[PDB]
């Protein structure tokens, strides 16, 4: 659904889409994947910033769209208190918390994303029984009328048969 | 203090020693401990509260002690004691299926998670 | 309510019920009871005679029978004709019910005379006089002053519902004239509830004026409770809060409660207890497989342990801060086995 | 322990007398099959009499 | 009448609560009160006791088999002999229970004054600090018996010291 809404906006911006997810609720399978698909095939750690946006579930009455960046390995670095969070050289932290923070922030990305999609089906639903009864209501009252004159037309053929 | 928690459950969100493997060999945390960054290896954890002991195994991820003496971990899953023969011979079917080559390297990680598990 | 739905059956049950009352002494509790068979196929009222015969209600029954073949002013006439019966027992002080069953039908039967007669139609296709016919008849049901005797005559006239349509003109009128409706629900009839009634669309003018004291007491929170029910039907039909989901239950246990098979009658002394413990909710522990089971075993428990209790229920008329004492003991002893 | 003792004294005593209550109401029970003849001729003395 | 009986029951039903190895005695119960209610509703059941040969026989014109039913149900007036017979099975089972009730009866009140005077005991004798290890010893040989088989065994841990009297060592 979002791939249509953009696809029309820019269709060359789509680069990569991922189909085959929306069915699920959010999962980690999925999330590392689509992270693991996201670094080979679009080596997004060139890319100078990652976007994400999702659906914060503002209220369960409400979603708001929001979004957040996915630091990079290159913010890592060179973030300045990185020596209060002391690491070695060997196993470089950004290599690896940069791989591990694109799943987890995608991964919880993606729950409030769908904790906010289902709320909002709900609300929407509901809001769709109404509207509809206001409908059935109005359709009612046609109804009644059109009943209602057909009523008129019988009686008066009586009346005009009696009086012949 | 303590904050493990996963994307599953929270489960230690004072726990006052934690024993944790780490690309570093093993670390272990107490109380105030140095602010560090370093990467869960997947483990055998023991986590202490007190006196009382209670036995992760954890899919590896990220550990953090904050300058604020929160313990951080963050891991997918964790005891591991209740799962546990038969996952040792299917991990030998996992084992000769890495005659098949990306799967030679999972079903690697797979022998390594046996042996791991098995050491308890 | 909706046709043949047992429509016949519901009044006969009460007729059955009061033969318990006309057993008694007390010629107030001597109601004479007329059924009056208003175009009933003579198979129809064989049916209601045999079944009348059977439960001994024949010895203060009258059937004024207008069968589906007889003629069109004797159907007309007939209500009219039993209510003058009626007239005299309740002159002479007495009590009696009169079932007029059905005035949809003796409304047909006006018709097909007055346009035989050529007098005109009027709303839907029926007499305009058709109001004025039906205010004659129900005028005569009436609970006559103590210088003109005690009695009177009761009457329950029952109409038929072409699709639950009661906005159709001779429903509209009698709703008008008559204090109460019972509205018979017939998806509640589909869905196998016998009695059938959304009591929602039934209600009743003459009030606690008619109740007894003591079922009064213990049926303002019944009425309040079914409601809930309804009302907080819809959020079942959702994962929705513990509190819902008592509601429901107490609901529940009270609907399956109030089913009845037809042809049995109760003692009001043994309508209350039953929904004494309902209203206490000691019900909703009882799975609904075994709540059937629950009401007779109750009655026979309160009948072992202590018939004295439903006796001084039935004397005293109003439930004594004793009785209710003795009662939510009893309630409890039996609910725990 | 003085608990659950206390509970068995009241007990053994009490229970005698239930257990002899019980089984000489079954006694009385089985005089009104008895009963329950007498019952059943009458009712089918009616309905010989009513076809009849 | 039956609360009598009912009110031991149900007493029965709550004491049961407290004490449980029922299987079918409460299966028993609901047997008897189950006859007691079938008998009640069979005695309100009741038909009249004779044929109401004043109205049904002046009633009918098939006269004198009216008659003949009178005098077969007068003919059958024994409808059926007794059905107390249960005397000797009555008591049978009252001896075995007497004997169960007496035994157990005696054998907790006992024990209950005993345990009256264990609780006196430990309260009006009980050292707090200074006690002999030779008083133990004369109050348990077993505490010889065990440290002369530990010594003989060549376990100098006891199993349990540590758990409860932790350790205190240089390491």
């Amino acid at each position: 659904k979002i791939k249509m809404q953009l696809l029309r906006t820019h269709p060359n911006n789509i680069k990569l889409s991922i189909n085959g997810i929306g069915k699920d609720a959010p999962t980690f399978q999925e999330s590392a994947l689509i992270a693991d698909k996201l670094l080979s095939v679009m080596k997004a750690g060139t890319y100078p910033k990652i976007s994400i946006f999702y659906n914060d579930p503002v209220s369960s009455l409400s979603f708001e769209p929001s979004e957040k960046p996915i630091f990079n390995a290159k913010t890592i670095e060179q973030s300045p208190s990185f020596g209060k969070f002391e690491i070695d050289t060997d196993a470089n932290v950004p290599r690896d918390l940069f791989e591990y923070t694109l799943a987890n922030q995608m991964l919880t990305a993606m729950a409030q994303g769908y904790a906010a999609e289902i709320s909002a089906r709900r609300n929407a639903m509901d809001n769709a029984s109404k509207n509809a009864g206001d409908m059935i209501n109005r359709y009612s009252i046609l109804y009644n009328r059109t009943r209602q004159a057909v009523i008129t037309n019988e009686l008066v053929d009586i009346i005009t048969g009696a009086s012949s | 203090k303590l904050q493990f928690a996963l994307p599953h459950e929270t489960l230690y969100s004072e726990v006052t020693q934690v024993n944790l493997p780490a690309k570093s060999g093993r670390i272990g945390v107490l109380a105030n401990h140095v602010p560090t960054v370093e990467q869960l290896l997947p483990g055998v954890v023991e986590v202490m509260e007190g006196s009382n002991s209670k036995k992760f195994f954890i899919s590896g991820g990220f550990a953090t002690v904050q300058p604020d003496s929160q313990l951080c971990v963050t891991a997918i899953e964790a005891p591991l004691e209740s799962f546990s023969e038969n996952i040792k011979n299917l991990l030998a079917e996992a084992k000769k299926n890495v005659s098949s080559s990306r799967e030679a390297a999972e079903a690697a990680i797979q022998v390594e998670v046996l042996e791991n598990l098995q050491s308890v | 309510g909706d046709r043949q739905t047992g429509k016949t059956a519901v009044a006969l049950d009460t007729i059955l019920n009061q033969k318990r009352w006309n057993n008694g002494s007390d010629e107030s509790k001597k109601l004479y009871c007329v059924y009056v068979a208003v175009g009933q196929k003579r198979s129809t009222v064989a049916q209601l005679v045999q079944t009348l015969e059977q439960h001994d209600a024949m010895k203060y029954s009258i059937i004024v029978a207008a069968t589906a073949s007889e003629a069109a002013p004797l159907q007309y006439l007939a209500p009219f004709t039993a209510a003058s019966i009626g007239e005299w027992f309740r002159d002479n002080g007495k009590h009696a019910l009169i079932v007029y069953d059905d005035l949809s039908k003796q409304a047909v039967a006006y018709r097909q005379l007055s346009l035989l007669l050529r007098r005109p139609p009027g709303r839907e296709a029926y007499p305009g006089d058709v109001f004025y016919l039906h205010s004659r008849l129900l005028e005569r049901a009436a609970k006559l002053s103590e210088k003109e005797g005690s009695g009177s005559l009761t009457a329950l006239p029952v109409i038929e519902t072409q699709g639950g349509d009661v906005s159709a003109y001779i429903p509209t009128n009698v709703i008008s004239i008559t204090d109460g409706q019972i509205f018979l629900e017939a998806e509640l009839f589909y869905k196998g509830i016998r009695p059938a009634i959304n009591v929602g669309l039934s209600v009743s003018r003459v009030g606690s004026a008619a109740q007894v004291k003591a079922l009064k007491q213990v049926a303002g929170s019944l009425k309040l409770f079914l409601a809930q029910y309804r009302e907080v039907a819809a959020f079942a039909q959702s994962d929705l809060d513990a509190s819902t989901k008592q509601t429901l239950v107490r609901g529940e246990r009270l609907t399956q409660l109030l089913k009845q098979n037809q042809y049995s009658p109760l003692a009001t002394e043994e309508q209350v207890p039953l929904i004494y413990a309902g209203v206490n909710g000691h019900l909703d522990g009882i799975e609904l497989s075994r709540i059937g089971e629950f009401e007779s075993s109750f009655l026979s428990y309160l009948k072992s342990n202590h018939n004295e209790l439903l006796t001084e229920i039935r004397e005293k008329g109003e439930l004594s801060k004793e009785l209710l004492a003795s009662l939510k003991s009893a309630t409890e002893s039996f609910v725990a086995t | 322990r003085i608990d659950s003792v206390s509970q068995l004294q009241n007990v053994a005593e009490t229970t005698k007398v239930l257990f002899d209550v019980s089984k000489e109401t079954v006694e009385l029970e089985s005089e009104a099959f008895e009963l329950k003849q007498k019952v059943e001729l009458a009712h089918e003395a009616k309905a010989v009499l009513d076809s009849w | 009448a039956k609360s009598a009986a009912n009110k031991l029951d149900w007493a029965k039903v709550i004491s049961s609560l407290r004490i449980t190895g029922s299987t079918a005695t409460q299966l028993s119960s609901f047997k008897k009160r189950n006859d007691e209610a079938r008998r009640q509703l069979l005695e309100l059941q009741s038909q009249p006791t004779e044929v109401d040969f004043s109205h049904y026989r002046s009633v009918l014109k098939n006269t004198s088999v009216i008659d003949k039913i009178e005098s077969y149900v007068k003919q059958y007036k024994p409808v059926k002999i007794d059905a107390s017979k249960q005397l000797q099975v009555i008591e049978s089972f009252e001896k075995h229970a007497m004997t169960n009730a007496k035994e157990t009866e005696s054998l907790v009140s006992k024990e209950l004054k005993d345990l009256q005077s264990t609780l006196d005991n430990i309260q009006s004798a009980r050292p707090f600090d200074e006690l002999t290890v030779d008083d133990l010893t004369k109050i348990k040989p077993e505490i010889d018996a065990k440290v002369e088989e530990m010594v003989k065994k060549g376990k100098w841990d006891v199993p349990g010291y540590k758990d409860r009297f932790g350790n205190l060592n240089v390491m």
